[PDB]
């Protein structure tokens, strides 16, 4: 809840600005986030979590149809209740 | 038919406990079971929830 300044680098999380756009790197933990001026979240993530990370950006598999596996684990046809 | 008695305005629907309420906290009666207005609900194979009075089941 304490507002900090920027940039910021604690706990292996460099919180930087690149190309006038804000960045959050976690290369130890294998991810790089960022935002643009308008607001467009982006998440770069390694190959280490292939068929692991299940969430709102779906699994990191090859397929694209089966990447709605709910918090229970259920292939759903709706992109909404998921 | 068009009967006579004690009703309450259309925005309000009847609750079991004598008052009538909007459809926000109007429970569901799935399989007889009186579920509260927010009760996420599932066996292994189905998936079901009560939103505003209606019981939204899926599979
Ligand atoms: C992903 O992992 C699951 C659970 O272990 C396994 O059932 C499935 O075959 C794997 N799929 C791929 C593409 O490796
Ligand atoms: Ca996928």
């Amino acid at each position: 809840d304490q507002r900090v300044s920027m940039p910021y680098a604690s706990k292996g999380l460099y919180l930087e600005t690149e190309a006038g756009y804000y960045k959050l790197s976690g290369e130890a933990y294998g991810f790089v986030a960022r935002i643009d001026g308008s607001g467009n979240f982006q998440v770069l993530l390694s190959d280490r979590y292939f068929n692991k990370t299940c969430g709102l950006c779906g699994n990191f598999n090859i397929f694209a149809e089966d990447d709605f596996m709910t918090q229970e684990g259920t292939l759903t046809s709706d992109p909404y209740d998921f | 038919a068009c009967l006579e008695g004690c009703f309450c305005p259309p925005g309000l629907y009847m609750d079991e406990r004598g008052d009538c309420v909007p459809k926000a906290q109007c429970p569901c009666y799935y399989d007889g079971e009186i579920f509260q207005p927010e009760d996420i609900f599932s066996d292994h194979h189905t998936m079901c929830y009560c939103e505003d009075g209606f019981m939204h089941c899926t599979m």
